[PDB]
């Protein structure tokens, strides 16, 4: 086996896939020959029998892939494939990703020409027979740091906030996944969308903090603390502590039936409270507010104790908060 | 959305390890095992429940207990499971032990599962007699909940860690690296238990224990048994990690290629504990 078992697989029985009634011929055999040539990939792809990963085999296979859009039509449809089959698609994708050459990788150079390939992962969100898989394939491609400023940018990026709440938990869980290795694997790269974005995001954010649903909203608090201290997002930070919006709704997240949700919310309470340039909207319904305030942080889950760190900000909301004016 | 509670209905309380429970998937009258999950409490975050839901997904072996996904109710999420008839392999004993036979048949079974476990470079991490399942027509299959990736950490600080060690590797204890071949360590434990009714030591004191697995040599098979049954287990309880066959070599020993039998030979057993038990 080697490239001339590659064109006798793509060309004779994955193009055949996508064709077929309800046949005999095509009911186990045909896709027996799909299914049994991924596990050949696997073979010279990673471990060669005992040993490892050849260096090899590789250079003579690897260009033999780019031949049309061959993995393009093999992911605009799935589930008609095989379970263990989707399995090994997913590593043979995410294996030869990561063959480098120099210190840059030839898998990245020739993903980037019809950028429709990724477009079609994140889609396969929404059909649940799959949406494990893509998001499998997806996250380990947007880890490489030129590869992700591809899908960052996208109008259909903006789906995700109807993907996280969708009803099937562990697709709802997978989806906020792909969302957060987004917003965090490049710092640099991700500081570049949330300012020319602002607008939109944090509006379909907020939408989140209200869905209950007890994870989504948790999750969701808890990532919007990490965005917010990244320090490449000081800018944004800025920008959001200064909306009064956003502290009105935080304040009431501290009353909410859950215990871990108000001390998540607390997280973002602070940031708000310790801003040596508050604005006036801020100042404003603080002031308002101050007079039971004290009365609200004064027996605020006074059992913790345990977090010292927790309880020096107790204390340090509530100097900011008497002192003020 | 998709309320479980009116989506299933639980019955009896089955395993302990908590709250599971046999319950009916009230659209499909299929019978199945239901974890409810507190998060409420947790409080291993959620990414590790979470993660340890996704890993499980990832399991297609009919050698391991089938994961049918997972819903919400509130704050508690209900992870649901294939319903394994038969029970406990540490159940069956209950009704009088079991034939080198019998033995072998189930351990050819775990191994196979292990196999697969193997191959996609997870672990078990939780092998014990009580660990393994059997069905109403006697297939034998490991209850998926110890299943974990190779990489950061099973035990960490609560519903991941192991309250026993009797089953635990030397290399485990010693915190020392560890990796799939500390299973096999734990195989060789579960086969003294089918054998003698339970693990090395089971007499002593817990904390006790934990210090002589390393210090001590390994436990071996004591008394009516077959030389390559005895044999087997040494194979599997080596000090060195290394030293330890894989699955697929342990397959083809001896001792399983002659003992193990049908498995649906196994329903003797379930019909025993069936004749032996009251309710
Ligand atoms: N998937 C599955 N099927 C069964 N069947 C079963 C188990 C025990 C009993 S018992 N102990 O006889 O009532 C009866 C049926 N148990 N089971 C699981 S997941 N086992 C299990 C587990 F995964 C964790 C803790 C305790 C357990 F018993």
């Amino acid at each position: 086996a080697s490239p001339a078992d590659i064109v006798k697989n793509l060309k004779e029985s994955m193009a055949v896939l996508e064709k077929q009634d309800i046949s005999d011929k095509k009911a186990e055999k045909a896709t027996e020959e799909v299914s049994k040539n991924l596990v050949a990939m696997k073979e010279i792809l990673y471990g060669t029998n005992e040993k490892e990963p050849q260096t090899e085999a590789v250079a003579q296979l690897a260009q033999e892939l780019y031949n049309s859009g061959l993995l393009s039509t093999l992911v605009a449809d799935l589930q008609l494939i095989d379970f263990e089959g989707k399995k090994d698609v997913a590593q043979i994708f995410n294996n030869i990703l990561r063959r480098q050459i120099g210190t840059r990788t030839p898998t990245v150079e020739y993903i980037c020409t019809q950028q429709n390939i990724l477009f079609m992962l994140l889609k396969g969100y929404e059909s649940p027979e799959i949406a494990l898989n893509c998001g499998i394939m997806l996250r380990e491609c947007i880890r490489h740091e030129p590869l992700a400023k591809i899908i960052l940018w996208s109008e259909q990026f903006y789906d995700f906030f109807r993907y996280v709440e969708m009803s099937t938990f562990d697709i709802a869980s997978d989806a906020f996944a792909t969302f957060k290795d987004l917003l965090t694997r490049h710092k640099l790269l991700s500081a570049e969308f949330l300012e020319q974005h602002y607008d939109r995001f944090f509006s379909e954010y907020e939408k989140l903090l209200h869905s209950e649903n007890y994870v989504t909203k948790r999750q969701s608090l808890k990532l919007l603390g990490e965005l917010l201290l990244d320090r490449h997002n000081f800018t944004i930070m800025t920008k959001y502590i200064s909306k009064p919006e956003n502290l009105k709704l935080m304040m009431n997240l501290l009353r909410d039936k859950s215990r871990n949700i108000q001390f998540e919310a607390f997280h973002v309470f602070k940031v708000f409270v310790a801003n040596p340039n508050k604005t006036q909207p801020i100042l404003d319904i603080l002031l308002k507010n101050q007079a039971k305030l004290i009365e609200f942080l004064s027996k605020f889950q006074n059992d913790r104790t345990e977090d010292e760190q927790f309880n020096d900000e107790k204390t340090y909301l509530v100097k900011q908060i008497r002192d003020l004016k | 959305m998709a309320d479980p509670e009116e989506l299933f209905t639980k019955l009896e309380r089955i395993g302990k390890g908590g709250e599971v429970f046999k319950g009916i998937d009230n659209r499909t009258q299929q019978v199945v095992a239901i974890k409810i999950i507190d998060l409420e409490e947790a409080e291993d975050e959620i990414e590790d429940i979470q993660q340890e839901i996704t890993v499980l997904s990832q399991c297609d072996s009919s050698y391991v207990t089938k994961y049918y996904g997972s819903y919400l109710k509130g704050s508690k999420l209900w992870i649901i499971m294939e319903y394994l008839g038969g029970g406990s392999a540490l159940d069956l004993l209950r009704a009088g032990p079991f034939d080198e036979f019998q033995i072998a048949t189930m351990l050819k079974e775990i191994l196979k599962g292990l196999d697969y476990l193997h191959s996609e470079k997870k672990i078990h991490r939780d092998i014990k007699a009580a660990n393994v399942l059997l069905s109403e027509q006697g297939d034998v299959k490991l209850a998926a909940f110890g299943v974990a990736g190779q990489l950061t950490d099973t035990q960490i600080k609560r519903n991941t860690f192991v309250g026993t060690p009797f089953w635990m590797a030397p290399e485990v204890i010693q915190q020392s690296a560890y990796d799939s071949k500390a299973d096999i360590w734990s195989l060789g434990i579960t086969a003294i238990e089918l054998a003698k009714g339970e693990p090395p030591n089971s007499d002593m004191h817990p904390m006790r224990v934990l210090f002589l697995i390393p210090k001590n040599n390994p436990p071996t098979l004591v008394g009516d048994f077959t030389k390559s049954f005895k044999e087997f287990i040494d194979a599997c309880l080596n000090k060195d990690p290394s030293f330890r066959p894989t699955a697929k070599e342990l397959l083809k020993h001896k001792f399983i290629v002659k003992n193990s039998k049908k498995t649906s030979y196994l329903t003797e057993l379930i019909d025993r504990f069936k004749r032996w038990k009251a309710e």
